[PDB]
């Protein structure tokens, strides 16, 4: 079974930071472009960040530009989201996703981030 | 290096598929008078094989879409098609890390499109209907999965709502500028092609689009950074990245003549060192060979 | 080095006989067992067979010098002097037609860029009716590099003779049978697909063609032996032949499920062992991977349902 | 300097046989599909026989089926045409041709076959 498992969420003050990680198992990790998505309660699942197979051409939702950094370590089968300068609007379930080819077709179960105001 | 070296498919440019309009590659050239850093969203691939922007795998997706079509007759316009977009294989389109459904046009003007339409007129069950779709450069919202097209008509065409594949018949008022993806708002984009060293210019793979023009004029050129065959080659191969660029040689195989060397940068564009004022065209019957990984600052021989 | 296939799902592939996505993957023993398809024909060694082109953009298309004339009681008549689609001279040779020429029958609506001397759209796209044949009065000789099309018109369109690329708009009266290549005479062909062991049937990559139909709204299917991506992949790789067939698996990458195994014969067609009488369709979201070289008589595990 | 050189033509009786051969130099011979063509005096150059890169699916002009056999030996960079049961209609210059891609784009100089009746 191809699987992704997020960790690192929790409760954090506005202006604060945390780093999510996502571990791939049962796949050739370096063949998957990765992304982070989130679902804020009451809202649609939205794009946060994308990176290529080799860790190139990071791209970001406009709402997180400059504040969030996506990176990966293929030797550890892991992708990271550094979340800084956190705001209340960042409160969401954060999901890790892999794109073997054209679609994000494998998903982590998600980790909660609560920014207190 | 314990790693497998990058290679390219052994295919002449003239036998390749264009990555931004569904036609053969007819031309290979540099032209420093054109926009040096285009925001093309199709034909965008990382050497690592990650597809960028709206780039599809198949050439059959390029400048096409798929939708649930809703038809109506609208006073002031004619027959209107409201297209609720879906990915071209039938999987759900969800606004995400890109501007539109895979393969959606990444240029402006008025696109004549063709769809299969069922009618309720007796003796006329299935036919093909042409519609005009204003891509931009300015309410289409392909990012949201909603676009409209229209045909001048005296009355209802009696069309049945259903699933469509839309393919491009012709372009009117072509402009190589990204369309209105989201009603004026920003969307995620593949970044502009570049950067380039001093003296470096983008290698263009050229085709010519079926057009409507009142003023006659010449073939309408559209360029892409890589042919579709190079996109699917990197996508399948997942090569390891060992530096910032690959030095390529473009060589005639029959005669062995080296025509030029060039740099394929990791973000999926090729640069030549060229300082002439006008365009310079190249024969389309050579083959690109990978020589080595080189640094960003590698200086090419001029052409 | 071992044969490998591209890591691409069938639903993301290009059809090799009509320029559209692959929508379907199936077997159907009720269909003709040994089709004479001239496009989508490649040897595993990467030699292109029949009229097969490299680019999907060439499939069911042509290129020509067009000469136009008006004739009362027909309309505007196009005489197309065929050239290869890259513009290199068409010479009658070891195949039926220019690369990519349609390998099926019916009445094909084709689109070309036209130029008129008249007012309005100087440059526009014109739809022409072309009868693929065989038909008693088709008089098509794509083998000889000559074909004819027309569009009803009350008066001359005043078109300028010149270069065209013709693409397919729709098919009326589609039949999966080779067209009239040489005005009734024989031409060189890729052989019928096959042979098959007992219990083996053709694997079909299916797309649906824009059609004109006065009465029936059912999609019109066309099959090919391999997606166009497989043609370009074998063309470029020049793999070594080590037996008569490759044993493939069709695997879902995410679950690891093995949907079936099959034989890609050297001559470029895939067989499954299937005993049903009716169609069996497959998910289009797995991946074909090479397991090994196997001989002609290698017995596949039968696929269920 | 990709090159093909035929040999083996000459003068032979009707009902007789001879074998043409063609040597490839300055190319990867196993990457070229090979063909035999002939031009009879006053006729257009015509197809005789074809064979794939690896030596598969031989194909023949109708007029030579059963009498002519195309084969290759990639270890020797050689393609052969066995011409048997010769007829006057077989009198022509015979050319070998190589197809790396979509077209026969490398050609031998040609060799004369004259069938005496
Ligand atoms: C009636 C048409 C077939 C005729 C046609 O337009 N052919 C395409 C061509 O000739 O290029 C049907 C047959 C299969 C259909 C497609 C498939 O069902 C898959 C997919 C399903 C989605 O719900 C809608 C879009 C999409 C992509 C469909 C669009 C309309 C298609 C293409
Ligand atoms: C006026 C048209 C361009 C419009 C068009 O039909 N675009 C094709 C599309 O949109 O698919 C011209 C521009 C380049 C031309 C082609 C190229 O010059 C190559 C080739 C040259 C041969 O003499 C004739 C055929 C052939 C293949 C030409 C056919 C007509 C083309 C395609
Ligand atoms: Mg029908």
């Amino acid at each position: 079974q191809v699987q992704l498992q997020e960790s690192g969420g929790g409760l954090v003050e506005a202006g604060g930071s945390l780093r999510l990680s996502c571990l791939g198992s049962g796949l050739t990790f370096s063949r998957y472009a990765m992304g982070w998505f989130r679902q804020a309660p009451g809202k649609e699942r939205e794009f946060v960040a994308s990176i290529t197979r080799s860790g190139g051409s990071p791209n970001y939702a406009d709402s997180v530009k400059g504040r969030f950094t996506i990176s990966r370590d293929n030797a550890k089968n892991t992708v990271y989201l550094q979340m800084s300068s956190l705001k209340p609007e960042d409160t969401a379930v954060y999901y890790c996703a892999g794109r073997g080819s054209v679609y994000y077709d494998v998903w982590g179960q998600g980790t909660q981030v609560t920014v207190s105001s | 290096s314990i790693y497998r070296m990058v290679d390219l498919p052994v295919i002449q440019p003239r036998l390749c598929t264009h990555a931004r309009w569904p036609a053969p590659v007819y031309g290979l050239l540099v032209d420093p008078s054109l926009p040096s850093n285009p925001q093309w969203q199709n034909g965008r691939v990382h050497v690592d094989g990650t597809l960028l922007g709206t780039t599809p795998i198949s050439g059959s997706w390029v400048s096409c879409f798929a939708a649930e079509a809703a038809y109506k007759f609208q006073s002031g316009t004619g027959e209107v098609a409201t297209f609720t977009l879906i990915e071209q294989d039938g999987s759900a389109y969800v606004p995400g890390d890109r501007a539109a459904p895979l393969g959606y046009p990444d240029f402006s003007g008025q696109l004549e499109i063709e769809v299969q339409t069922e009618t309720t007129k007796t003796g006329d069950k299935l036919k093909v209907t042409t519609f005009e779709m204003i891509l931009g450069p300015t309410d289409q919202a392909p990012y949201q999965g909603r676009v409209f097209a229209s045909v001048t008509a005296a009355a209802s065409l009696d069309l049945v709502d259903g699933r469509v594949r839309a393919v491009p018949r012709s372009i009117y008022g072509f402009q190589d500028t990204i369309p209105e993806y989201n009603d004026g708002l920003l969307v995620p984009l593949a970044p502009p092609i570049g950067p380039f060293l001093p003296g470096e210019v983008l290698l263009r793979f050229r085709t010519y689009m079926r057009q409507i023009d009142t003023a006659d004029a010449a073939a309408e050129a559209i360029d892409c950074a890589l042919p579709q065959e190079f996109v699917s080659w990197f996508a399948s191969n997942a090569f390891t990245v060992q530096s910032e660029a690959l030095l390529l040689r473009y060589r005639n195989t029959l005669t062995g003549q080296l025509l030029f060397e060039c740099k394929l940068y990791n973000e999926g564009y090729i640069a030549l060192s060229y300082s002439g004022s006008g365009p310079l065209t190249f024969p389309t019957d050579g083959i690109f060979e990978v020589v080595s990984w080189v640094p960003r600052l590698y200086q090419l021989a001029s052409v």
